[PDB]
RNA sequence: AUGAUGUCAUACUUAUCCUGUCCCUUUUUUUUCC
């Protein structure tokens, strides 16, 4: 997303299942990361929706609980046909959170 | 060194993904063929375009389309080392 | 009317198992059409077949019953004719017909 | 019984400079067979010293005895060393003659 | 330890205030405690901490003490007119230099 | 594919290599029997390398078997096995070899027909 | 709350009683935050705010927050260009009532010595235009692209990343001939700075809109060994 | 998966009991309250009878032993089952020889509910 | 241990030396406040160029072989190699096998957070050294004789065929499936394949006809341990391969009904899964009978203890006769009797994955 | 009318953080016997 640059999405062609996100995340867009008018569907690769990954929250991996959305913005100029935004790396953040985690209690 | 060489990749990269972008070193060649070929897809896509060099010209919009498709390969003469 | 982006020429296979849908240069796609439980329509997710420097001047489905659906579409290759300082590889450079072809058990498309 | 980072290989600091090996050898002797001990020469080296029993239960013995030993108004430091790493080939030639030697010598193959 | 800008409103919050209400002033800056501001003031920042080097007659001095009174160092830098820490270190560095 | 912050080594390698020769005419392999080519290179590397291993020759082969095998990528990835220098050498003398049988009319090499 | 749904309905409340009761008592104490601990934040009273704003109408605020922008204390300042920003985001089609309003806002900030202003502002600037789509207030647009194009040799990643997500903005809004213009001279600059910050900025144009640029390429002589001009589009009838 | 960790499956099982504090009556041993047979593995090719009695009568007495040799070469395949007195003791043989290393083999051990008598 | 000392930079002429001192920067690095990491991280990336590899990983490789670590420090110093990685693009070439010989534990561990991070580090390891060198270096472990670096090594491999694209990589295993010194090397081969299958998944599909040829000739030999090894094999691609690539497998299906029948003990297990996986590949007709003729066997084995054995039969149970074309009252009656017997004990309950 | 380097602290930006989660780590001398 636009807050840790260090994040990859799969990129490659969009295909029909649609994208969910946990309730942690929910409520926002992907990509520009803002919380209001969503307009449209998220959909996302073949790949990045096969095997246990049925249903989970594109950015935080968890358990799909609703839809994923598009901003007005982000549909507006199209930036809404670059195919799966799966995010294929976890990130430094939840595992350093994770490990001062362990750490602490 | 480490700034040229990522940027060097990620607009080899970007180009490879999209035909025509730039990178800091594009020449005058590369510039102007990328843009001669999109007009051509261009003509051949808008329907009227087409309409408007058919008539222009006196051939007929098979033909019309033939020859840009034909030039579409080499358009800007031949390169330039 | 982007140079890659597909949607210029469109192709059906006879029996209407599959329709291809090509760009002018490097994109193709294909989308397999099957009838539901209610027989309505269904449309499956995009195979894939991208060319990196290719002009494409037709393309049509070839008619076989039931095999595996083949597309035949004329082509050309200007990538070397674009590294000939001299200027020959612009002739010399002479079209070839390319089928491609689904493959219904591995679910891609093959040159 | 034993933890296995025990080694026959010792890793001694806090070494009065100007030690005569002839002390040393007789300090760590009382453990066990020394197959062999080196000092450091460089002034970073100099004064800390890798002692190698010839037996891991000499070494931990004295491991665990001789630690904190107090030697010419200064308590000894003792560790056990991490052979983790090399630093030279192996020397294919060397080791495969004398390994022709074993094999032709018990004729076993 | 101490940076030279929590130093400066030292200088100034103890001159406005007076010695006398440490509560205040340590209220001032973040990361830094009531005891510490008395510390750091009566130990290095007031004026009246001489800050040159030993004469030969202060180490005369400062030897013949620390041999008098053997290491009592708030007893003794009084009477030569340092800190502690200055005549800790200082003869320390002493000590060292002949030996 | 995913990344565009790591350079594909292939085209770098490609770029700053050492090549041989003759490895430029183009070469088929239906055009070509292999049986007969192989104990020469069996014989070949088992003396380069003076022992046997099974899995580079077999690397060799299964790199030999398509319809047309680059020169250039199988001149890169013996050079990890090889001395490196032996790797452009080793191709130096197969590809001409190839140009011989692929020549020949019954597919078979010049040197191996006088021998 | 180092929550975040916490703060979220917080905010989403702030709303509600503002059209309980009425906007200036809940904007007035909302403004009076200064509240050191800058994120986690202030920035959430920046979003209460404009959806105080939004849900009743931005007549009200507006006049508030611009006398606020004269606080001269830094955060405050940067509070109500933030409080712009999701303004205009959350309103949407309503901005071309407000946008003549605020504009010589804007260009003070866009004038001014430090990169967090600049950086908020451009923030401003992308949203604005992406609300105005449409609607023929371009002029005002095309002013406020003029102050915001000095920035874009820059070095900090956030504002560096605001001023190129403005620019794209701007693009949609005031379309890709502009934007051409605005980038040609230095497609070719001798430096090599300009030319990767120009290149970077022409190609983040020509992946959007690739083909309304068409019609906008200058015309370009063509020398001796090859041939530049395009004639089709000469062809008179 | 090779049968080391069949034993690292009952030590686990065993532990996460412990862990859940589960009381006895719902321990998994209770659903063998109709069997003394207990199923040996992981022997050396070299115990006979005499040394796996000896040691196994640490919780009890036993009333029949079968180790399965193969008949042609008489030699032990390595595994066998043991008749106790009283499924208590079977219990806590479980409990606690499963792991043990005899001979370098670590041998597992296994209740058996329907013992086949060859 | 050189920290303890002092001596002054000029005097430590061999300037090379005087980097290693100014690199244990390290320890600030390991043991220190979160500013002290900050800002040792960030000397370290900018200049890492500066440094050069043989200096870093000199001394940062024998770290991670200390006996105690701890997950902090650990997590921190892979962070490291890994910035320094992006920096270091070809540099690391002589230093690969190090990298490998020190990160493969991560890869078997039982941390989640540690497999993700091993593996994603080899992914871009893989992608910074080229191909040829990986394949070269790590070579020489296949044959290796120590299981655990047989097994460590197949993992990784998978990873790097999956950062590198299959079809390049394709020919290498080839080559090693059907290698002829010894069989621990296509006991490998065929793990890699394995591995794959279990990584990337349906990436596969194009290639799947390939693979199979690849790993089948070890669905027949004689040696145990590969019969067993293979079949598990088959199983991961199909159930990667779901409904699709069964035209790919018909060549191999034969072998597989022909064990099922004769075999005893482990081979019966593994052969089971196989079957399990492949009948939804199959088609209604063909897969009936097929069905039919399986619910045969496996009803045999609802007793077996044997761990595996159970759960085996658990996921091909879920698989055949939760299938669309089987009838309600066959399993009711043939089918649940047992099934609910023996599989609902507490036993069952008390571990993690049966549950 | 400021260069750089600075283990120089303070400001400041990112509605980033601060709850997410551990489920395919199970790896070896085939070995549950009518
Ligand atoms: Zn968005
Ligand atoms: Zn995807
Ligand atoms: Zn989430």
């Amino acid at each position: 997303a636009k807050h840790h640059p260090d994040l990859i999405f799969c990129r490659k062609q969009a295909g029909v299942a649609i994208g969910r996100l946990c309730e942690k995340c929910d409520g926002k867009c992907v990509i520009c990361d803002s919380y209001v008018r969503p307009c449209t569907l998220v959909r996302i690769c073949d790949e990045c929706n096969y095997g246990s990954y049925q249903g989970r929250c594109v950015i935080c991996g968890g358990p799909g609980v609703s839809d994923a959305y598009y901003c007005k913005e982000c549909t507006i100029q199209e930036k809404d046909r670059d195919g799966c935004p799966k995010i294929v790396n976890l990130g430094s953040s939840k595992t350093d959170l994770f490990y001062e985690r362990k750490k602490y209690g | 060194m480490t700034d040229r060489y990522t940027i060097h990749s990620q607009l080899e990269h970007l180009q490879s993904k999209y035909i025509g972008t730039g990178h800091a070193d594009t020449t005058k060649w590369e510039w102007l063929v990328n843009q001669h070929r999109d007009s051509y897809c261009s003509y051949m896509g808008h329907f009227d375009l087409l309409n408007y060099f058919a008539i222009a010209e006196n051939e007929s919009k098979a033909r019309v389309r033939f020859n840009l498709m034909e030039k579409m390969l080499q358009p800007c003469g031949p390169p330039a080392d | 009317c982007r140079r890659i982006v597909p949607g210029q020429f469109l192709a059906v296979d006879p029996k209407g198992r599959a329709v291809m849908i090509s760009a002018i240069e490097k994109q193709k796609l294909v989308y397999i059409l099957n009838r539901d439980a209610a027989a309505r329509l269904t449309i499956s997710s995009p195979l894939e077949a991208h060319k990196a420097n290719t002009l494409v001047y037709h393309v049509v489905g070839v008619d076989v019953g039931f095999e595996n659906p083949m597309f035949a579409c004329l082509e050309m290759d200007y990538e070397e004719a674009d590294n000939d300082p001299t200027g020959e590889a612009a002739a010399n450079t002479q079209q070839t017909l390319t089928f491609y072809e689904l493959d219904l058990g591995l679910n891609h498309v093959v040159r | 019984r034993l933890p296995p980072e025990v080694n026959r290989i010792l890793y001694i600091r806090n070494l009065p400079y100007k030690i005569t090996a002839e002390e040393m050898y007789d300090i760590f002797g009382k453990y066990g067979p020394i197959r062999q001990i080196r000092v450091g020469n460089t002034p970073e080296t100099r004064g800390t010293a890798y002692v190698v029993y010839e037996d891991i239960f000499d070494a931990k013995n004295a491991c665990d005895h001789l630690s904190g030993f107090n030697v010419c108004n200064r308590y000894l430091v003792v560790l056990y060393y991490n052979a983790n790493r090399a630093f030279q080939k192996m020397d294919t030639k060397k080791k495969e003659e004398q390994l022709k030697l074993l094999k032709e010598k018990y004729g076993i193959n | 330890v101490w940076r030279n800008t929590e130093d400066e409103i030292l200088k100034a919050a103890v001159m406005k205030y007076g010695k006398n209400q440490w509560s205040r002033i340590a209220s001032l800056l973040h990361r830094k405690s009531a005891k510490q501001c008395k510390a750091r003031w009566y130990e290095w920042l007031d004026p009246s901490i001489k800050k040159t080097e030993w004469s030969r007659e202060e180490e005369e001095k400062l030897l013949h003490l620390a041999k008098l009174m053997p290491t009592q160092w708030r007893t003794i830098a009084p009477i030569i007119g340092r800190t502690a820490a200055q005549c800790l270190e200082h003869y320390e560095f002493l000590l060292d230099k002949a030996a | 594919e995913q990344d565009n912050r790591f350079s594909n080594k292939q085209k770098k390698l490609l770029k700053q290599l050492k090549f041989a020769e003759c490895l430029e005419k183009k070469v088929d392999m239906s055009k070509v029997n292999l049986e007969v080519i192989k104990p020469w290179i069996t014989k070949r590397v088992t003396e380069i390398l003076g022992f046997e291993d099974d899995v580079v020759i077999e690397f060799i082969f299964n790199q030999l078997e398509v319809k047309n095998p680059d020169s250039k990528m199988m001149q890169i990835n013996l050079t990890g096995f090889l001395n490196g220098k032996n790797a452009r050498e080793f191709m130096g003398e197969l590809w001409p070899l190839l140009l011989s049988a692929q020549e020949n009319i019954a597919g078979i090499p010049s040197a191996f027909l006088e021998l | 709350a180092h929550k975040k749904a916490i703060r979220r309905a917080t905010v989403n409340t702030f709303g509600y009683i503002a059209k309980a009761i009425g906007p200036h008592d809940v904007l007035a104490t909302l403004l009076n935050n200064l509240k050191v601990q800058e994120r986690q934040n202030r920035v959430c009273t920046t979003v209460a705010i404009a959806i105080v704003a939004e849900t009743c109408s931005p007549f009200t605020v507006l006049p508030a927050l611009m006398n606020e922008y004269r606080v001269p204390e830094l955060n405050v300042q940067n509070g109500v260009l933030k409080s712009l920003s999701f303004l205009f985001e959350y309103i949407g089609e309503m901005g071309k009532d407000y946008i003549y309003a605020v504009t010589p806002l804007l260009e003070d900030a866009l004038m001014d010595r430090d990169l967090v202003h600049r950086q908020t502002a451009s923030a401003v600037v992308q949203h604005m235009s992406l609300g105005v789509y449409g609607f023929g207030c371009e002029d005002s647009l095309n002013h406020l692209l003029n102050y915001v194009w000095p920035n874009v040799f820059e070095t900090s990643p956030h504002v560096i990343q605001a001023v190129m997500g403005a620019l794209e903005g701007l693009r949609v809004a005031i379309g890709p001939c502009r934007m051409l213009q605005y980038c040609l001279q230095g497609l070719f600059h001798p430096a090599r700075k300009v030319r990767d910050v120009y290149w970077k900025i022409y190609n983040s144009i020509y992946i959007g809109s690739q083909d309304a640029l068409i019609a906008h390429y200058p015309r370009i002589y063509n020398d001796d060994k090859n041939t530049y001009i395009r004639y089709e589009l000469d062809y008179i009838l | 998966m090779n049968p080391l960790t069949k034993v690292k499956l009952i030590n686990e099982l065993n532990e996460r009991e412990v862990q859940l504090g589960v009381a006895d009556k719902v321990s998994w041993h209770s659903e063998y309250k109709d069997s003394a047979w207990i199923f040996l593995g992981g022997l050396p090719y070299e115990l006979t009878e005499g040394d796996i009695i000896c040691v196994f009568s640490q919780y009890g007495e036993i009333v029949n032993i079968n180790l399965v040799r193969d008949k042609k070469t008489g030699k032990s395949k390595g595994f066998c089952f043991l008749c106790y007195e009283d499924q208590r003791s079977t219990i806590l043989a479980v409990d606690n020889f499963n792991g043990i290393k005899i001979k370098g083999r670590t041998i597992r051990v296994d209740h058996v509910s329907n013992y086949r008598a060859p | 241990d050189k920290l303890l000392v002092d001596v002054d930079e000029s005097t430590l002429s061999p300037e090379e030396q005087k980097e290693r001192k100014i690199m244990k920067l390290l320890l600030k690095i390991k043991n220190g406040t979160p500013p002290m990491r900050k800002a040792a991280l960030r000397q370290i990336t900018d200049k890492a160029r500066e440094f050069g590899a043989g200096p870093l990983f000199n001394q940062i490789l024998p770290l991670l072989m200390s006996p105690t670590l701890e997950d902090q420090e650990r997590h921190l110093l892979v962070k490291v190699i890994d910035r320094i990685l992006y920096k270091l693009d070809d540099l690391v070439r002589p230093y690969v096998h190090k990298i490998l010989v020190v990160i493969e534990p991560l890869l078997i561990d039982e941390d989640y957070y540690a497999r993700v991070e091993g593996r994603e580090i080899i992914s871009n390891l893989a992608k910074a050294a080229g191909l040829a060198t990986m394949i070269s270096t790590m070579r020489p472990d296949i044959d290796n004789m120590d299981e655990y670096v047989r097994n460590t090594t197949a993992r990784a491999f998978a990873v790097v065929a999956s950062a590198l694209g299959i079809p390049s990589l394709l020919p290498f295993l080839k080559a090693v499936c059907k290698s002829k010194k010894s069989w621990q090397a296509r006991h490998t081969g065929i793990k890699i394949v394995q591995q794959i299958a279990i990584l990337m998944g349906c990436a596969i599909l194009p290639h799947l006809r390939s693979l199979v040829e690849i790993i089948e000739h070890g669905l027949v030999d004689e040696q145990q341990k590969v019969r067993t090894i293979s079949a598990l094999a088959i199983a991961a691609l199909a159930e990667a391969a779901t409904p699709y690539g069964i035209e790919s497998f018909d060549s191999v299906l034969k072998p597989l009904w022909k064990g099922i029948r004769q075999h005893r003990g482990k081979g019966l297990a593994a052969f089971l899964k196989a079957i399990g996986y492949l009948i939804p590949l199959m088609d209604a007709e063909y897969a009936n009978y097929y069905t039919r003729e399986v619910m045969l066997i496996l009803i045999r084995e609802f007793q077996s203890p044997d761990e595996e054995m159970k759960k085996i039969v658990l996921k091909v149970v879920k698989q055949c006769c939760g299938t669309d074309g089987v009838e309600a009252n066959y399993i009711k009656t043939e089918i649940l009797p047992p099934f609910f017997k023996h599989f609902w004990q507490h036993r069952m309950a008390l571990d993690r994955r049966n549950y």
